[PDB]
RNA sequence: UAUCUGGUUGAUCCUGCCAGUAGUCAUAUGCUUGUCUCAAAGAUUAAGCCAUGCAUGUCUAAGUAUAAGCAAUUUAUACAGUGAAACUGCGAAUGGCUCAUUAAAUCAGUUAUCGUUUAUUUGAUAGUUCCUUUACUACAUGGAUAUCUGUGGUAAUUCUAGAGCUAAUACAUGCUUAAAAUCUCGACCCUUUGGAAGAGAUGUAUUUAUUAGAUAAAAAAUCAAUGUCUUCGGACUCCUUGAUGAUUCAUAAUAACUUUUCGAAUCGCAUGGCCUUGUGCUGGCGAUGGUUCAUUCAAAUUUCUGCCCUAUCAACUUUCGAUGGUAGGAUAGUGGCCUACCAUGGUUUCAACGGGUAACGGGGAAUAAGGGUUCGAUUCCGGAGAGGGAGCCUGAGAAACGGCUACCA
RNA sequence: CGGUAAUUCCAGCUCCAGUAGCGUAUAUUAAAGUUGUUGCAGUUAAAAAGCUCGUAGUUGAACUUUGGGUCUGGUUGUCCGGUCGGUUUUUCAACCGGAUCUUUCCUUCUGGCUAACCUGUACUCCUUGUGGGUGCAGGCGAACCAGGACUUUUACUUUGAAAAAAUUAGAGUGUUCAAAGCAGGCGAAAGCUCGAAUAUAUUAGCAUGGAAUAAUGGAAUAGGACG
RNA sequence: ACCCACUCGGCACCUUACGAGAAAUCAAAGUCUUUGGGUUCUGGGGGGAGUAUGGUCGCAAGGCUGAAACUUAAAGGAAUUG
RNA sequence: GCCCGUCGCUAGUACCGAUUGAAUGGCUUAGUGAGGCCUCAGGAUUUGCUUAGAGAAGGGGGCAACUCCAUCUCAGAGCGAAGAAUCUGGUCAAACUUGGUCAUUUAGAGGAACUAAAAGUCGUAACAAGGUUUCCGUAGGUGAACCUGCGGAAGGAUCAUUA
């Protein structure tokens, strides 16, 4: 239905080509998926030579992930947060990649108080050595601070929801994250 | 020609896959990947030295250089990052014997390394399609200044 | 399809009609060596015709160099075979030179009669 | 159209199976195998038209289920497989086994080889490359791929390989002054030393290479398959020997030797 | 195998045309027709219409058998000989026909896919499923559904509704399984040279990150972190790395996820080897399946260059993607393929755009000195189409039409 | 052509041409140098714009590396067959190269291999000898790589690689001849055995030589060239 | 201001043409079947027709541009004798 | 001699032409929108595992939570898995409807041509200085050729008048 064909496109002067044959599978793009963050869903679809190829539908949760640390978990989605394509795609609350998102972060923490143990927002004797060792490694960039305490840091989902299935994305820090930040007080 | 922002957009354009360590403190921050792209073909340091990202670059993208490497003239000049190069060229024609000079302008996408002027010549090295028309990319600019630093008459 | 089995119309006419001494010759060389077709001596006139034009496009070319000494030798060694040529000319330039008479009086027609076994010929 | 394609027609049969003109609409269609379509040799060809040991395909088919028919090591009852270059079709019953290698001319040969060398197949590279589990692995142009090579088996390096086992017995370098054998369209079937190897960035490696007469000739890499070291080859070849003589020099041939 | 004659004149020589002349795997027809080989043959006009019949189905030692089938006789006290039927598998996307579209499209050579899918093909290959470790399905988990048994309808049809049983390589779940090494956790002692009992996690696919994937050469001073051997002045030495022209490649790591893919509750022939004398533990020749990597058959794009006539088509494209960009969305994948926001490009007298084509492209054909002209529906190779135009199921591969849905005719 | 001897109409006999074919129609190619690039015409036969300007086009003067030597490879005619109708040199030849030297670089180096002796370290296996080589510190690099550095770019032409097969030309061959076809051929006739070529296709791309031809380019604010 | 000789520029004649040309003639209309210096334009039997149409230009007249169907065996040109 | 036109008859070619002409196809506004695919739900039905109480005659190897067995098996009910019609948006978009528009065809009353002509009228324009020399351009006029201005050209009826 919806072709990909370099059939149609009139032409690179003008010359608005005539429809040379009856557009094929092989040149085929389905609908787009949107997938919003209501209830978990997916359904399979039967592509070029089988594969299935998981379309996400309403996917709650994606394990989004850090830099300084490297480190990713079981993490809830809470909202499409701003998209830079289009601001359609904020308000329908529809996930896709490159959008900026907002992270559960409770298994963010508590994951980093077993890492470290430093707490973010403000036992055993041989273990306290090993919190000794580390720690003092990653100060934290103050934006991904002040949102540890917000229950909510800012991702940007770069998984392709539609193909893949799942909605698995990247923790915002540094640049990026000072960028995103102002196109959201711009937009807010 | 354009130019100059490097981040201005509604998105903000990174490498991708390629990371500015922010617990690391080098002096340049932004680790500049760079890619050396064969059959000759000098890596420009205004690439490398520079900043804009571009996809679609040859040193500074995915963007990777093959098959004919094609030359000729610039003509236009007066789209974003792509140029239209002016291959021109004879056609035997055998019951006369003779040449017509055709023609064909070829567009080409220009990674912003290379200064692209109207009236300059210029190897381009065919690569990924680009764009619809665009399946060309700038690798050398021949007539760097070509008479640009000396006009220029009275002693 | 399995293939066109290729053909000739192989024996070609006279690009006039009413040559009135060619009309003669024709039927002096029917007499002669009696041919119930003016066909036959086409037929004969034509095959030779593409030997000379072999001949031709070899001269065009030096003798010496490869095609013009192999491939004209190889047109001669197939006359001399066939007992037109001469033993005395098998200097491809003498091919030039081989005419219709000469290749009927090889025929197996004629070869009867200059064996004797027949008399008179048809 | 609408996928690939399951007939052969015969004019399209590629010319070095020298199939007949006439006497069938189609061509045996070379199965999927090791070796490309016009590459390959089908054995329907092999056994009827080369060999005459089946008077027709229904004779092949026949002689390839009652079985002394093994392929590289292999079975085989596969009519049209493609047995390509290189590849060791013995015929146990007769024991006349046949290494596939190319007349000068072009067309493959018949060559009745020994017991006893046809064992090892050599086979070229293709890929140097690397698989999962890290393991370093090898593959032949001339189908097969081998795990496990040593690190110095190059690309374009030919290789001999086991075939009843399916390993490395050894290997030849690419390089100047290596006799090689050729398998490209016109060269195809010649045999020659290795002068240059013209680098070329993008548009395909060049050889010269001068046979035992010193007529110079080129080819591509992709075209090329190191038999050995020069004076000896590792395979036994067909009378000729991959000289590839002038058009008199085969009349003359022919025209002297008349021995009734 | 380069060839010319008749015709305007009272006659002449020209311009010039007409007429002849020869040939066409170029059509038609008109006579005539004994044989041999060979042999095109509803393209031209209507890609107009179609009764009838046929042209695609397929089983092996080897997926599913209490046909209330056939066998029948010297393996069945769960089965074993043949096998209709049916599900599963695979095939029906091949071939065949045709030429309507179609004029940078197709198509030819030329590249490319570092830009992708690829059942089949023949090569490759998964101790990690376990989740605290003093009593647990694993020598085998479940109920269905078909063919069948009948119960039927109908004016029709390769229409099938209910119940009863009955399977699977069908559909779901689902076990074992080490040793080591590496990463996250940890009862204290003894004032340093600090150092460890022991607990959890680690396949494959998946997803994003993040790091490695190096390589132009020799020799230092010492400032912060401060390690090994100390023969207590101090030494520090042997310190890793594939491929391409070229990579964010191959590949390897740290982090996880995931409506947690895959890792055989499968099948036919063969009946060997040790006795801890159980019917124990063991093992051959095959089949299919199954993972990504390969290869093959291919597949989509795509590079360059190349078309018939028309200026009685000079501008065209850009509201309704035109040209470029950034991002996404989609796709197997590249991309104005689609969407948002932005810029104003793009082609053109080296004929853009438009129109025409009694145009499918090419190979080729006829003609035949050389140069050429015209033809190519048509035996091969591409491309299209199956009354039109759409839309899609299954499938590796279909925008299938000897599949289906629809609307028009 | 046909108005009472019509050689053209219509019939018999002759006769011609072709002949199991030949006519007719339409295309079409040739003939048509009546489409013309090769290759046409234009004072009057058709045809020079009334004139000039003029952008595209197309075209565009001459000039830069010529000549001489010195060897050294071939390739056919010669001089006899030196020979068992074929072959190997010399007395000779033209012709095509190659190396160089001529005020002359052929792209240059960072290194690998320095093959070689320009050598001379012990000087002699040895006819009275500069016939002949076991032999290694300085070191001729073209005998090859394997990496830089950066190429004035084209057209042009070369041989090469590729331009599916059938077709096309064409080699081989007793389909009986052919048109064709890829067959065939020879034994004890117990087994053996040649084949199934070669060429073209020149448009574009790729390869390498050549440097005339033609264009293009470089130092005149020298911001030039070298070290 | 002439004469006379030769010269750059202009406009035309005479004779032979050995050169062209169908010839008339032409020193260009030569250096063309011994076919190639460069370029632009026009013509392809006669008519139908400089018409029909469509542009386009004009106040209009008209121009520029420009057909075929149909038709016909000649239309011409140059010269020869009448 | 040749001959040129107006006007007549007899056929056919094209031309224009009111027709609010007609058709076919190509594009095309607005409205509708078939049918699938995805999508929001929807749940006819089919079942597993839960120890959920039986009658069961050893319902696990001899009265007894059977020396209680995938036990006899339905009221459970909870938890699933699969899953039809139906259905909310999208999307592709046939086709229709009612227009609009290009191209090709094709009736068309009428007009106005042009060509063949058996051969008729009216003149006799041109060709001879064709009896006003022809022509061309261009205006006007006529019954037709034609004529007449103006300018031009000789293809002129002149390569010629010297002082
Ligand atoms: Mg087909
Ligand atoms: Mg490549
Ligand atoms: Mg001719
Ligand atoms: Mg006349
Ligand atoms: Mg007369
Ligand atoms: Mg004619
Ligand atoms: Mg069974
Ligand atoms: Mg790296
Ligand atoms: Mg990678
Ligand atoms: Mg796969
Ligand atoms: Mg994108
Ligand atoms: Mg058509
Ligand atoms: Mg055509
Ligand atoms: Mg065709
Ligand atoms: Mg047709
Ligand atoms: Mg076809
Ligand atoms: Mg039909
Ligand atoms: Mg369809
Ligand atoms: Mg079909
Ligand atoms: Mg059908
Ligand atoms: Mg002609
Ligand atoms: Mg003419
Ligand atoms: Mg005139
Ligand atoms: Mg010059
Ligand atoms: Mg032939
Ligand atoms: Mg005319
Ligand atoms: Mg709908
Ligand atoms: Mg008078
Ligand atoms: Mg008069
Ligand atoms: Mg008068």
């Amino acid at each position: 239905g919806i072709s990909r064909d370099s059939r149609h496109k009139r032409a690179a002067t003008g010359a608005k080509r005539a429809q040379f044959r009856k557009k094929r599978k092989f040149e085929l793009g389905r609908q787009a998926a949107n997938t919003k963050i209501g209830t978990k869903r997916i359904h399979p679809v039967r592509t070029r030579g089988g594969n299935q190829k998981f379309r996400a539908l309403r996917i709650e949760t994606g394990n989004f992930s850090w830099a300084s640390e490297g480190v990713a978990r079981k993490t809830r989605i809470t909202g499409v947060v701003y998209h830079p394509s289009n601001n359609e795609l904020v308000r329908t609350n529809t996930l896709t990649k490159a959008a900026i998102v907002q992270i559960d972060a409770t298994p963010f923490r508590q994951w980093y108080e077993s890492h470290y143990g430093q707490s973010l927002g403000k036992t055993s004797k041989n273990t306290e050595r090993k919190w000794a060792a580390r720690a003092a490694e990653a100060k934290i960039e103050h934006a991904v601070d002040s949102q540890f305490g917000a229950g909510r840091l800012y991702a940007a989902i770069s998984s392709r929801p539609g193909q893949s299935g799942r909605c698995d994305g990247y923790i915002l820090e540094g640049e990026e994250l000072a960028f995103y930040l102002r196109r959201l007080t711009a937009k807010k | 020609s354009t130019e100059l922002t490097v981040q201005s957009e509604r998105a903000f354009q990174k490498q991708p896959h390629i990371f500015t360590n922010p617990k690391a403190k080098a002096n340049r921050k932004t680790k500049r990947w760079y890619k050396n792209v064969g059959l000759g073909f000098k890596t420009p340091k205004t690439a490398i030295e520079g900043s804009y990202i571009d996809k679609k670059c040859p040193f500074t993208g995915l963007v990777s250089i093959r098959g004919k490497i094609l030359t000729g003239t610039v003509v236009s000049t007066r789209m974003h990052r792509t140029i239209v190069i002016r291959r021109d060229y004879l056609h035997y024609v055998p019951k006369y014997n003779r040449y017509e000079k055709r023609h064909k302008n070829v567009p080409a996408h220009v990674s912003p390394a290379f200064r692209v002027q109207v009236g300059d010549i210029v190897t381009v090295g065919q690569c990924r399609p680009i764009s619809k028309t665009v399946r060309f990319n700038v690798l050398k600019v021949a007539s760097a200044t070509g008479k640009a630093n000396k006009q220029f008459a009275k002693f | 399809p399995r293939a066109p089995r290729t053909y000739s119309k192989t024996y070609s006419t006279p690009k006039r009609p009413y040559e009135s001494a060619r009309l003669d010759a024709e039927l002096k060389l029917a007499g002669e060596y009696g041919l119930k077709n003016k066909r036959e001596i086409y037929r004969i006139s034509f095959q030779l015709s593409k030997i000379r034009r072999a001949a031709r496009d070899l001269l065009t070319r030096d003798e010496k160099d490869p095609k013009r000494l192999f491939e004209g030798n190889a047109l001669i060694r197939r006359l001399v075979r066939i007992g037109v040529l001469s033993e005395d000319k098998k200097k491809l330039d003498y091919v030039l030179a081989l005419k219709v008479e000469d290749f009927l009086e090889r025929r197996l027609q004629t070869q009867v009669y200059k064996l004797g076994l027949a008399k008179s010929v048809h | 159209a609408r996928g690939p394609k399951k007939h052969l027609k015969r004019l399209a049969a590629p010319h070095h199976w020298m199939l007949d003109k006439l006497s069938g609409c189609y061509a045996p269609r070379p199965s999927a195998g090791p070796h490309k379509l016009r590459e390959s040799l089908p054995l329907i060809v092999f056994l009827r038209n080369r060999l005459k040991y089946a008077l027709n395909g229904r004779e092949v088919k026949a002689i390839l289920m009652q079985r002394h028919v093994k392929v590289d090591g292999k079975v085989r009852t596969d009519t049209t497989f493609p047995a390509g270059f290189m590849d060791v079709i013995t015929l146990e019953a007769t024991n006349e086994n046949f290494r596939l290698v190319y007349d000068v001319k072009g067309r493959f040969a018949v060559h009745r080889i020994t017991d006893e060398e046809a064992s090892y197949k050599l086979a070229k590279v293709k890929k140097v490359q690397l698989g999962k589990k890290g393991i370093p692995y090898v593959v032949t142009h001339d189908g097969r791929t081998i795990r496990y090579p040593d690190p110095n088996i190059k690309v374009n390096d030919t290789v001999k390989v086991d075939l009843a086992t399916g390993t490395i017995t050894d290997f030849i370098k690419f390089d100047t002054g290596k006799l090689v054998y050729v398998t490209g369209g016109r060269n195809l079937g010649r045999v020659g030393t290795i002068v240059h190897r013209e680098r070329h960035e993008g548009g395909f490696d060049l050889v010269h290479i001068k046979d035992s007469l010193e007529n110079t000739f080129v080819t591509r890499l992709n075209n090329v398959f190191v038999i050995g070291e020069p004076g000896r080859p590792w395979i036994s070849l067909p009378k000729g020997k991959g000289i590839k003589l002038t058009i008199s020099e085969e009349r003359d041939r022919r025209r002297a030797q008349h021995g009734l």
